[PDB]
């Protein structure tokens, strides 16, 4: 009773929250006449999250049904490849947005040419193109496979240990483990630069009672929350993937844990719009 | 046409008190911030005091701070400036100046050699007789 | 579809767009500063020291700084001041030694800070002629209390960082002037733009470094505002 | 020293009495029975992009197709409104340009600013590149506005309180106008070209004779600085804009203010004004990031051109009246029709 | 000093006061007649159909 | 009985 009722509920809540947040952000950005590089990055991230969440139910429903796939063969491959492409696009968008933010905040004069609106749009388009072509292996192996008891499943045509190891390493690295060091380094560098500037400017700010530079943590809170949400949403899934790399005949508890990690994998795509709407620096007035 | 006329002034013994008024016409007195400009002989224009649109914000220059009382009368479109306990160094010409634009907290042309929104001014002389 | 003349016009427009983008990128890596102040403030000496409408170019850490001294117009600044609505910062020089001329400098700073067209532009304040102020304070002839009836009820804050070797009176007067300027600056703005007070002795070679640091901080705040981080 | 002041006051009182004596009827009362224009709706037909800085001035050509724009980034761009193409991109020595003009024949373009110099550029050189024909110097203040009389004569207004007539082939002020009190900001050439009127910061507008060189008529009805002025198509009237959020119509033959265009909710300043081909509609730029179209006969707002997110600095209507261009500090020019 | 400027100012005032300065009614009538005579040929006042205006879109 | 690999199942490896 609990398994078939309570657990599916969170999927719907996450899907609805992500849909509403992404739609609101996209509408606000498109409607707004003034669009800047941060706005372009936020809109691209919102679109990627919207597409990623839209495809989520088509894959999650298989787990809820117990393994049965109802959308047929070709749709299985289509949905799997598009979901992997959306994952890659979201990861790349996060990484490039963090890099651009670091360059803008820490090194304003170092990379002016590539931070232009025109080149920003071109970089986003190239990022989407790269993400789409990085999912080509998924098209090859994503197939519907029959299993005992006659259920059958949206599965991969990977059985040898070497091939599954290669695929798991490629997917996990490109999605979470290559982006994460870059994002963390960018955040730490931004924090250190802000702290250094705060300390250096004390001479021209501490003479008389005035604004104490608004401290350093509060004005970097959004990036920290982004990093925390990304970690909490991706790490469990990507660590369970590595754990499953050495595993035969998975147990019921491991299956439930894997399903929960899959459900939690889409949490960031829905949290991020709330981060940009509520936690942002009074961005609601642009609605 | 915007014109300003100053009434009052004259010869006053040191330490005395005199009251002068500025007449404003041709513009909405309430909506325009008003200022007083003084020009001592042999010296350039200097700022004395200013009056807010509603009179909430009142400020004075350091030289005469705590000595001159200034009031506003939007109904009569006139500006009042009460001066008491004068000093010989206060002998100068008081110019009734208006801010260039209305509903603005900033006024750059308050102290200008060829300002257009100022009156002719009245000469006040402080000396012992 | 299109004619030869139309294709030529389109190609010319594309070339012009490319050249305009190149020029915009060239200008993007340059900071524009507006220099203004009273006649006795000492702008000319500061710019001469930095380089060793009147335009002065100096480069710090391979960053181009373009400072403009209008210094070519009537006494009225009502209109032409609007041309500098998008400058990186405004450098304001005040001769703290002249107590008589200090009130007009404060009024000018009030006008600049509260200008509707300069609300988003930070101001870099240089209190020039510090040696002259120090010797005037250690004279006993002219008292600041005569001009400002508040210096008597003033004490040096414990947060002050005086240079090695200085009398309490000199630092107290300097920080009283800084308090006046900072109170003027913080009376309005809501934190959108910041004032960066500094001390200049008319011979210091660190003015360029301080301008560079202030511009870095201003650009950091602007980027934080753009990215909705602050 | 004081008798002349009393004489001037008496003359001003006599002028006021003469003006009020011949004011039997008001324009609004006469135009009471005229049907309202309605609600004019205009859409952004063309959007011009490429300027890297705020726009300060623009001017349409006599062909109603090519327009020149001036930006504080040092580039003077001639646009092709029909096809949205950039015909020329002229580099400027001074990046503080604040005015520009297009010659009636289209052969020359003039611009200037804080440099106190009006530079004339030739658009029809032999080898083909745009080059400076002559730069006009002599003003002791920033160049505020300029307008060509022909390929050789250009009228100039500067912040030095004086307007001048220049001979391009010579480079000297043929005639100097020194009747203003300070900071003449804009001027408008009459259709006949024999007269022009300029507005200054002393809240007054003065009518000048190009050939005689003396002031023939003065107007004092504003409360703040005047920065916008345009001649009525008939040539017997003109409208002015100031920082009072009011546009006022003055008639040369009446020496009086016919009407004032203002609203309670408008408190921002006015940057530019311009009439339509027939003069029925008066379009005035405002600092509230949008432009509103007024009715020159009933002083009633007809429509709002909200298409800019920054201060609107310049606005101009084509000679044929097909479209009106609006410039803003957001580095975008929008064509409305 | 101002003596040379006051004379010029009063002369300018006298010259300005020696003009016709006709009634406002005639000027208003002339303006109304001019506006009505050109109402048809004012694209802004009367929008043109989408077949002659170059700014089609 | 089914293995898991990237949001979808995998055939179990035996021996």
């Amino acid at each position: 009773v609990v398994d078939t009722v309570i657990l599916p509920s969170m999927i719907g809540i996450i899907c609805s929250t992500g849909l509403v947040g992404n739609i609101l952000i996209v509408f606000t950005i498109i409607r707004s006449r003034k669009k800047t590089v941060p706005d372009i990055y936020i809109c691209n991230l919102a679109v990627a999250d919207l597409v990623h969440i839209v495809g989520m139910p088509f894959l999650i429903h298989q787990w809820a049904r117990g393994g049965e796939w109802v959308f047929g063969g070709p749709l299985c491959t289509i949905i799997t490849s598009l979901d992997t492409c959306n994952q890659f696009a979201c990861s790349a968008i996060m990484t490039v947005m963090s890099v651009d933010r670091y360059f803008a905040l820490v090194q304003p004069f170092r990379l002016t040419r590539w931070r232009t609106r025109y080149k920003t749009i071109r970089i986003n388009l190239g990022l989407w193109a790269a993400s789409f072509i990085l999912a080509l292996p998924v098209w090859v192996y994503s197939k519907v496979i029959k299993f005992k008891d006659g259920v059958e499943s949206c599965a991969f045509d990977l059985t040898s240990p070497d091939d599954v190891l290669w695929y798991t390493l490629y997917l996990t690295i490109t999605t979470f483990f290559f982006p994460l060091p870059l994002i963390l380094v960018c955040y730490i560098l931004i924090l250190c630069y802000t702290w250094e500037m705060y300390q250096q400017n004390k001479d021209a700010r501490c003479c008389n009672p005035s604004v104490p530079k608004q401290r350093v943590m509060k004005l970097t809170k959004m990036v920290l929350v982004y990093v925390v949400v990304f970690i909490l949403s991706a790490a469990p899934y990507h660590v369970i993937q590595l754990v499953n790399l050495q595993m035969e005949q998975p147990t019921l508890a491991f299956y439930v844990g894997y399903y929960l990690s899959i459900c939690l994998s889409y949490a960031s795509s829905s949290i991020n719009p709330f981060l940009y709407i509520l936690l942002s620096g009074n961005f609601q007035k642009r609605l | 046409q915007v014109q300003l006329q100053e009434s009052g002034g004259g010869l006053v013994q040191p330490g005395g008190s005199l009251r002068l008024s500025c007449a404003a016409s041709g513009f909405t007195f309430s909506n325009y911030k008003m200022n007083w400009v003084r020009q001592a002989p042999g010296k350039g224009l200097e700022w004395v005091s200013d009056i807010s649109q509603s009179g909430a914000s009142i400020s004075y220059t350091g030289s005469v701070k705590g000595r001159f009382t200034i009031s506003r009368d939007n109904a009569k479109n006139t500006l009042y400036l009460q001066m008491n306990s004068l000093k010989p160094e206060d002998t100068a010409v008081y110019y009734c100046a208006r801010c260039p634009a209305p509903f603005t907290r900033d006024c750059f042309d308050v102290t200008s050699t060829t300002y257009a929104y100022r009156g002719q001014g009245t000469q006040v002389t402080v000396s012992s007789h | 579809t299109v004619s030869a003349e139309d294709k030529a016009a389109a190609e010319r427009s594309k070339m012009i767009d490319k050249n305009l983008r190149e020029d915009g990128e060239k200008a993007r890596r340059t900071l524009r500063l507006l220099l203004l102040g009273a006649d006795n403030s000492g702008k000319s000496t500061i710019v001469k020291q930095m380089r060793i409408i009147f335009e002065t170019k100096f480069q710090v850490d391979k960053v181009n700084f373009h400072m403009f001294d209008v210094g070519g117009q009537r006494d009225e600044r009502r209109k032409w001041i609007q041309c500098f609505n998008d400058v990186t910062a405004i450098i304001f020089v005040v001769d703290s030694s002249d107590y008589n001329r200090l009130q007009e400098a404060l009024n000018d700073f009030k006008s600049i800070w509260n200008n509707r067209w300069l609300r988003t532009i930070s101001v870099i304040l240089f209190l020039n002629k510090q040696d002259l102020l120090a010797e005037k304070v250690l004279a006993g002839k002219s008292k600041i209390e005569d001009y400002f009836p508040e210096f008597a009820r003033y004490t040096t804050p414990e947060d002050a960082t005086p240079e090695p070797g200085e009398d309490p009176r000199v630092t107290r007067a300097k920080y009283f002037i800084r308090k006046e300027f900072v109170d003027i600056s913080t009376a309005s703005g809501d934190g959108r733009h910041i004032c960066y007070p500094h001390f200049t002795c008319a011979v210091d070679t660190e003015n360029a470094r301080r301008i560079f640091n202030d511009c870095k901080d201003i650009i950091l705040q602007m980027n934080l505002r753009e990215y909705n981080l602050v | 020293l004081d008798q002349l002041r009393q004489e001037a006051e008496q003359l001003k009182n006599q002028i006021r009495d003469a003006r009020k004596a011949c004011a039997d009827a008001t324009l609004s009362q006469i135009t009471n029975n005229i049907d309202p224009v309605g609600r004019i709706q205009m859409r952004t037909r063309r959007t011009l992009r490429g300027h890297l800085a705020k726009i300060y001035a623009m001017h349409w050509g006599t062909d109603s197709r090519l327009l020149v724009s001036a930006s504080q980034d040092g580039k003077l761009i001639i646009w092709d409104s029909y096809t949205t193409n950039k015909v020329h991109a002229i580099p400027l020595r001074s990046s503080w340009v604040m005015t520009c003009a297009y010659a009636p024949s289209g052969n020359y373009v003039a611009c200037g600013g804080l440099d106190n110099i009006c530079s004339i550029y030739n658009l029809k050189t032999r080898e083909g590149n745009v080059r400076v024909s002559r730069e006009l110097a002599g003003h002791t203040g920033y160049l505020s506005c300029c307008r060509f009389l022909d390929d050789n004569q250009i009228v100039t207004s500067s912040g030095d309180t004086t307007c001048a007539l220049w001979d391009i082939e010579t480079g000297q002020q043929t005639t100097t106008f020194t009747g203003h009190t300070g900071d003449v900001m804009s001027l408008s050439l009459a259709p006949d070209t024999r007269l022009f009127v300029s507005g200054a910061c002393d809240a007054s507008a003065k009518l000048w004779d190009v050939r005689e060189g003396m002031c023939r008529q003065t107007f004092t009805g504003h409360e703040s600085d005047i920065n916008a002025i345009c001649f009525f198509p008939n040539g017997n009237a003109f409208a002015t804009g100031s920082d009072d959020a009011t546009c006022r119509l003055f008639d040369l033959r009446a020496d009086q203010e016919l009407m004032t265009y203002s609203h309670d909710n408008i408190i921002c300043g006015i940057t530019s004004v311009s009439f339509s081909k027939s003069g029925r509609l008066l379009l005035a730029g405002y600092d509230d990031f949008n432009c509103n179209v007024w009715d020159a006969l009933k002083a009633d707002r007809a429509g709002v051109l909200a298409g800019h997110d920054n201060r609107v600095s310049c606005l101009g209507v084509t000679d044929d009246g097909m479209a009106v261009a609006t410039g803003s500090w957001d580095s975008f020019l929008k064509i409305w029709n | 000093a101002s003596i040379a400027q006051a004379r010029k100012l009063v002369e300018q005032l006298k010259m300005e006061a020696n003009i016709d300065r006709i009634k406002v009614s005639k000027a208003a009538a002339d303006l109304m007649a001019y506006c009505e005579a050109h109402a048809k040929e004012d694209p802004l006042l009367t929008p043109v159909p989408a077949s002659e205006n170059p700014f089609r879109e | 009985l089914r293995c898991m690999l990237g949001r979808v199942y995998r055939p179990c490896w035996q021996v």
